[PDB]
Protein backbone atom coordinates (compact mmCIF):
# COMPACT_ATOMS: atom_id res chain seq x y z
CA UNK A 1 0.00 0.00 0.00
CA UNK A 2 2.34 2.94 -1.48
CA UNK A 3 1.07 6.84 -1.05
CA UNK A 4 2.11 9.77 -2.53
CA UNK A 5 1.85 12.67 0.35
CA UNK A 6 1.74 16.28 -0.53
CA UNK A 7 3.09 18.19 2.43
CA UNK A 8 3.86 22.05 3.71
CA UNK A 9 6.23 22.04 6.51
CA UNK A 10 8.32 25.07 8.24
CA UNK A 11 11.83 24.14 8.05
CA UNK A 12 15.08 25.15 9.31
CA UNK A 13 18.24 25.48 7.78
CA UNK A 14 21.51 25.92 9.65
CA UNK A 15 24.28 28.65 9.10
CA UNK A 16 27.13 25.47 7.94
CA UNK A 17 24.57 24.98 4.72
CA UNK A 18 24.28 28.70 3.53
CA UNK A 19 26.07 27.50 0.12
CA UNK A 20 23.76 25.32 -0.80
CA UNK A 21 20.64 26.00 -2.66
CA UNK A 22 17.56 26.49 -0.24
CA UNK A 23 15.52 23.52 -2.31
CA UNK A 24 18.71 21.63 -1.76
CA UNK A 25 19.40 22.12 1.69
CA UNK A 26 15.24 21.91 2.64
CA UNK A 27 15.55 18.68 0.98
CA UNK A 28 18.58 17.25 3.02
CA UNK A 29 17.11 18.63 6.52
CA UNK A 30 13.38 17.22 5.52
CA UNK A 31 15.40 13.37 5.11
CA UNK A 32 17.30 14.11 8.52
CA UNK A 33 13.96 14.64 10.33
CA UNK A 34 11.39 12.53 8.71
CA UNK A 35 13.00 9.19 6.43
CA UNK A 36 13.03 6.01 8.89
CA UNK A 37 10.01 6.70 11.01
CA UNK A 38 6.60 4.73 11.09
CA UNK A 39 4.12 8.07 11.06
CA UNK A 40 1.03 6.66 12.96
CA UNK A 41 -1.28 8.35 10.37
CA UNK A 42 0.34 8.03 7.45
CA UNK A 43 3.12 4.53 8.00
CA UNK A 44 6.47 4.23 7.21
CA UNK A 45 8.39 7.08 5.80
CA UNK A 46 10.64 5.86 3.06
CA UNK A 47 11.60 8.80 1.19
CA UNK A 48 11.35 12.93 0.72
CA UNK A 49 11.22 12.98 -2.97
CA UNK A 50 11.90 16.77 -3.87
CA UNK A 51 10.80 20.16 -2.86
CA UNK A 52 8.38 21.65 -5.38
CA UNK A 53 8.13 25.51 -3.49
CA UNK A 54 10.03 26.72 -1.13
CA UNK A 55 9.23 30.66 0.69
CA UNK A 56 11.37 33.25 1.40
CA UNK A 57 13.84 32.43 4.18
CA UNK A 58 12.84 34.42 7.32
CA UNK A 59 15.52 35.22 9.96
CA UNK A 60 15.02 35.17 14.24
CA UNK A 61 17.32 37.34 16.15
CA UNK A 62 19.63 35.13 17.94
CA UNK A 63 20.34 32.41 15.53
CA UNK A 64 22.62 32.46 12.06
CA UNK A 65 19.83 29.98 10.56
CA UNK A 66 17.37 31.13 7.76
CA UNK A 67 13.67 29.59 8.55
CA UNK A 68 11.61 28.47 5.74
CA UNK A 69 8.28 27.12 4.64
CA UNK A 70 8.38 24.46 2.04
CA UNK A 71 5.83 22.10 -0.14
CA UNK A 72 7.28 18.56 -0.46
CA UNK A 73 6.06 15.17 -1.95
CA UNK A 74 6.70 12.53 0.42
CA UNK A 75 6.63 8.30 -0.42
CA UNK A 76 5.01 6.33 2.44
CA UNK A 77 3.93 2.92 2.49
CA UNK A 78 1.26 1.14 5.17
CA UNK A 79 -0.36 -1.87 6.21
CA UNK A 80 -4.05 -1.55 5.83
CA UNK A 81 -6.29 -3.63 7.36
CA UNK A 82 -7.98 -6.39 5.46
CA UNK A 83 -5.52 -5.53 2.24
CA UNK A 84 -4.34 -7.94 -0.42
CA UNK A 85 -0.65 -8.14 -0.47
CA UNK A 86 1.79 -10.79 -2.21
CA UNK A 87 4.99 -11.14 -0.87
CA UNK A 88 8.09 -13.61 -0.13
CA UNK A 89 8.41 -15.76 2.61
CA UNK A 90 11.45 -14.68 4.39
CA UNK A 91 11.59 -16.78 7.67
CA UNK A 92 10.14 -20.19 9.16
CA UNK A 93 9.45 -20.71 12.76
CA UNK A 94 7.81 -23.50 14.41
CA UNK A 95 5.23 -21.17 14.91
CA UNK A 96 4.53 -19.65 11.38
CA UNK A 97 6.02 -17.74 8.87
CA UNK A 98 7.21 -13.98 7.71
CA UNK A 99 6.01 -12.37 4.47
CA UNK A 100 7.65 -9.70 2.96
CA UNK A 101 5.11 -7.25 1.49
CA UNK A 102 7.84 -5.33 1.61
CA UNK A 103 9.08 -2.81 3.62
CA UNK A 104 7.75 -4.99 6.59
CA UNK A 105 7.08 -8.34 7.34
CA UNK A 106 3.67 -9.66 7.83
CA UNK A 107 3.08 -12.81 10.15
CA UNK A 108 0.82 -15.74 9.02
CA UNK A 109 0.36 -18.01 12.04
CA UNK A 110 0.70 -22.00 11.26
CA UNK A 111 -3.26 -21.80 11.95
CA UNK A 112 -3.71 -19.18 8.89
CA UNK A 113 -1.85 -20.74 6.71
CA UNK A 114 -4.00 -22.76 4.74
CA UNK A 115 -7.77 -25.16 5.03
CA UNK A 116 -5.81 -28.47 5.87
CA UNK A 117 -3.89 -29.95 8.81
CA UNK A 118 -0.66 -28.20 9.12
CA UNK A 119 2.61 -29.89 10.64
CA UNK A 120 6.03 -28.13 10.92
CA UNK A 121 8.65 -30.27 9.59
CA UNK A 122 11.87 -29.72 11.65
CA UNK A 123 14.10 -31.39 9.31
CA UNK A 124 13.44 -29.95 6.35
CA UNK A 125 12.01 -26.30 7.43
CA UNK A 126 8.59 -26.14 6.26
CA UNK A 127 5.04 -26.69 6.46
CA UNK A 128 3.16 -29.54 4.99
CA UNK A 129 -0.69 -29.54 4.85
CA UNK A 130 -1.95 -33.38 5.51
CA UNK A 131 -4.60 -34.10 3.22
CA UNK A 132 -3.55 -31.88 0.66
CA UNK A 133 -0.03 -31.86 0.29
CA UNK A 134 0.48 -28.21 -0.07
CA UNK A 135 4.29 -27.31 1.23
CA UNK A 136 5.32 -23.83 1.67
CA UNK A 137 9.51 -23.14 2.39
CA UNK A 138 11.70 -20.34 2.56
CA UNK A 139 11.47 -18.27 -0.79
CA UNK A 140 7.94 -19.21 -1.70
CA UNK A 141 5.75 -16.44 -3.25
CA UNK A 142 2.56 -16.05 -1.78
CA UNK A 143 -0.67 -13.96 -1.57
CA UNK A 144 -2.30 -13.21 1.89
CA UNK A 145 -4.92 -10.56 3.33
CA UNK A 146 -3.52 -8.32 6.24
CA UNK A 147 -5.89 -9.36 9.50
CA UNK A 148 -4.60 -7.41 11.85
CA UNK A 149 -2.26 -4.10 12.38
CA UNK A 150 -0.43 -3.03 15.47
CA UNK A 151 1.37 0.59 15.36
CA UNK A 152 2.83 1.24 18.56
CA UNK A 153 6.35 3.45 17.88
CA UNK A 154 7.91 5.03 15.53
CA UNK A 155 10.20 2.81 15.11
CA UNK A 156 9.20 -0.08 12.13
CA UNK A 157 10.29 -3.14 13.81
CA UNK A 158 8.55 -3.07 16.25
CA UNK A 159 5.46 -2.63 14.43
CA UNK A 160 3.57 -5.86 13.89
CA UNK A 161 1.23 -7.15 10.80
CA UNK A 162 -1.05 -10.20 10.77
CA UNK A 163 -2.02 -11.99 7.99
CA UNK A 164 -4.07 -15.32 6.74
CA UNK A 165 -3.70 -17.00 3.87
CA UNK A 166 -6.55 -19.05 4.73
CA UNK A 167 -8.93 -17.80 2.81
CA UNK A 168 -10.32 -18.84 -1.04
CA UNK A 169 -7.80 -17.07 -3.47
CA UNK A 170 -5.39 -17.03 -0.90
CA UNK A 171 -1.76 -18.60 -0.34
CA UNK A 172 1.22 -20.22 -2.23
CA UNK A 173 0.98 -19.32 -5.51
CA UNK A 174 1.27 -23.48 -6.78
CA UNK A 175 -2.03 -23.31 -4.73
CA UNK A 176 -4.11 -20.64 -5.72
CA UNK A 177 -3.43 -21.76 -9.65
CA UNK A 178 -4.07 -25.14 -8.65
CA UNK A 179 -7.58 -23.75 -6.56
CA UNK A 180 -8.36 -22.05 -9.91
CA UNK A 181 -10.24 -23.61 -12.79
CA UNK A 182 -8.58 -27.02 -12.50
CA UNK A 183 -11.00 -26.90 -9.81
CA UNK A 184 -13.65 -26.14 -11.77
CA UNK A 185 -12.69 -28.56 -14.54
CA UNK A 186 -17.06 -28.97 -14.72
CA UNK B 1 1.38 13.99 10.73
CA UNK B 2 3.91 14.89 8.25
CA UNK B 3 4.65 18.15 8.73
CA UNK B 4 1.90 21.13 9.20
CA UNK B 5 -0.77 20.21 7.00
CA UNK B 6 -1.06 17.46 4.43
CA UNK B 7 -2.66 18.74 0.78
CA UNK B 8 -3.18 15.97 -1.16
CA UNK B 9 -2.39 12.52 -1.21
CA UNK B 10 -2.50 9.71 -4.09
CA UNK B 11 -2.74 5.79 -4.13
CA UNK B 12 0.28 4.74 -5.69
CA UNK B 13 1.24 0.89 -7.57
CA UNK B 14 4.26 -0.90 -6.60
CA UNK B 15 5.96 -0.10 -10.38
CA UNK B 16 5.27 3.94 -9.66
CA UNK B 17 6.84 3.21 -6.44
CA UNK B 18 9.97 1.19 -8.20
CA UNK B 19 10.61 4.42 -10.27
CA UNK B 20 10.76 6.61 -6.98
CA UNK B 21 12.71 4.33 -5.03
CA UNK B 22 15.08 3.98 -7.36
CA UNK B 23 15.44 7.81 -7.61
CA UNK B 24 15.77 8.12 -3.72
CA UNK B 25 18.75 5.81 -4.13
CA UNK B 26 20.46 7.05 -6.97
CA UNK B 27 20.01 10.51 -5.24
CA UNK B 28 23.16 9.17 -3.17
CA UNK B 29 25.55 10.41 -4.96
CA UNK B 30 24.96 13.08 -2.99
CA UNK B 31 28.30 13.89 -1.16
CA UNK B 32 28.03 16.10 1.03
CA UNK B 33 25.66 13.66 3.30
CA UNK B 34 26.04 11.13 0.86
CA UNK B 35 22.55 9.93 2.71
CA UNK B 36 21.78 6.53 2.64
CA UNK B 37 18.19 4.98 2.70
CA UNK B 38 17.36 3.71 6.07
CA UNK B 39 17.55 -0.35 6.40
CA UNK B 40 13.69 -1.09 5.52
CA UNK B 41 13.04 1.21 2.78
CA UNK B 42 16.07 -0.40 0.70
CA UNK B 43 14.07 -3.52 1.61
CA UNK B 44 11.00 -1.82 0.48
CA UNK B 45 13.21 -1.30 -3.07
CA UNK B 46 13.54 -4.95 -3.42
CA UNK B 47 10.43 -6.07 -2.88
CA UNK B 48 9.14 -3.28 -5.31
CA UNK B 49 12.03 -4.26 -8.09
CA UNK B 50 10.54 -7.87 -7.66
CA UNK B 51 7.11 -7.33 -7.86
CA UNK B 52 6.36 -4.47 -10.14
CA UNK B 53 4.46 -6.89 -12.75
CA UNK B 54 4.24 -3.55 -15.34
CA UNK B 55 6.52 -0.63 -16.47
CA UNK B 56 5.95 2.69 -14.29
CA UNK B 57 4.37 3.90 -17.72
CA UNK B 58 1.97 1.55 -18.27
CA UNK B 59 1.36 0.79 -14.86
CA UNK B 60 -0.06 4.58 -14.57
CA UNK B 61 -2.25 4.23 -17.88
CA UNK B 62 -3.83 1.21 -16.51
CA UNK B 63 -4.64 2.75 -12.99
CA UNK B 64 -6.51 5.57 -14.76
CA UNK B 65 -8.06 3.45 -16.82
CA UNK B 66 -9.66 1.28 -14.06
CA UNK B 67 -10.49 4.61 -12.45
CA UNK B 68 -12.42 5.49 -15.52
CA UNK B 69 -14.41 2.29 -16.11
CA UNK B 70 -16.81 2.07 -12.81
CA UNK B 71 -17.57 4.64 -9.67
CA UNK B 72 -17.02 2.19 -7.53
CA UNK B 73 -13.38 2.17 -8.52
CA UNK B 74 -11.44 4.80 -6.74
CA UNK B 75 -7.50 5.01 -7.15
CA UNK B 76 -6.60 2.93 -4.05
CA UNK B 77 -8.40 -0.21 -5.67
CA UNK B 78 -7.38 0.74 -9.38
CA UNK B 79 -4.23 0.72 -7.61
CA UNK B 80 -4.35 -2.43 -5.66
CA UNK B 81 -5.75 -4.12 -8.99
CA UNK B 82 -2.58 -3.03 -11.13
CA UNK B 83 -0.15 -4.89 -8.27
CA UNK B 84 -2.16 -7.78 -8.63
CA UNK B 85 -2.98 -8.25 -11.99
CA UNK B 86 -6.02 -10.05 -11.46
CA UNK B 87 -6.56 -13.11 -13.50
CA UNK B 88 -9.99 -14.74 -13.32
CA UNK B 89 -13.17 -14.28 -10.92
CA UNK B 90 -11.65 -15.31 -7.98
CA UNK B 91 -8.77 -13.03 -8.22
CA UNK B 92 -11.48 -10.21 -8.68
CA UNK B 93 -13.30 -11.91 -5.93
CA UNK B 94 -10.68 -11.58 -2.83
CA UNK B 95 -9.70 -8.07 -4.30
CA UNK B 96 -13.55 -6.83 -3.30
CA UNK B 97 -14.44 -9.48 -0.91
CA UNK B 98 -14.07 -6.52 1.95
CA UNK B 99 -14.50 -3.88 -0.37
CA UNK B 100 -18.25 -1.64 -0.63
CA UNK B 101 -19.57 -3.14 -3.61
CA UNK B 102 -18.85 -6.68 -4.66
CA UNK B 103 -18.74 -6.96 -8.91
CA UNK B 104 -20.95 -9.53 -10.34
CA UNK B 105 -19.47 -11.92 -13.07
CA UNK B 106 -19.99 -9.60 -15.98
CA UNK B 107 -18.08 -6.42 -14.77
CA UNK B 108 -15.38 -8.79 -13.46
CA UNK B 109 -14.60 -9.95 -17.02
CA UNK B 110 -14.96 -6.23 -17.91
CA UNK B 111 -12.29 -5.53 -15.55
CA UNK B 112 -9.83 -8.61 -16.46
CA UNK B 113 -10.21 -7.56 -20.74
CA UNK B 114 -8.91 -4.09 -19.89
CA UNK B 115 -6.08 -5.91 -17.38
CA UNK B 116 -5.68 -8.53 -20.06
CA UNK B 117 -3.78 -5.77 -22.14
CA UNK B 118 -0.74 -4.48 -20.33
CA UNK B 119 -0.23 -7.88 -18.75
CA UNK B 120 3.51 -8.22 -19.30
CA UNK B 121 3.72 -11.13 -22.60
CA UNK B 122 7.19 -11.66 -20.98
Amino acid sequence: MYKLLKVKDVVRIPPRMFTMDPKEAAKIVLRETYEGIYDRDEGVVLAILDVEEISEGVIVPGDGATYHEAIFNVLVWEPRNQEVVEGEVVEMMPYGAFIRIGPMDGLVHISQLMDDYVVFDEKNRQFIGKETNRVLKLGDYVRARIIGVSVKSRVIRENKINMTMRQPGLGKFEWIEKEKKKAKEE
Amino acid sequence: MIGRKKLEEHYITIAEAKELLERRHAEGLAENPEEPMFYEARVSLEHAERFAKLKPEQARELKEKLMGLFDWINERIAAKLVDILPEDYLDIRVIFAKEEYMPTPEEAEEIIKVIDEYRPLE
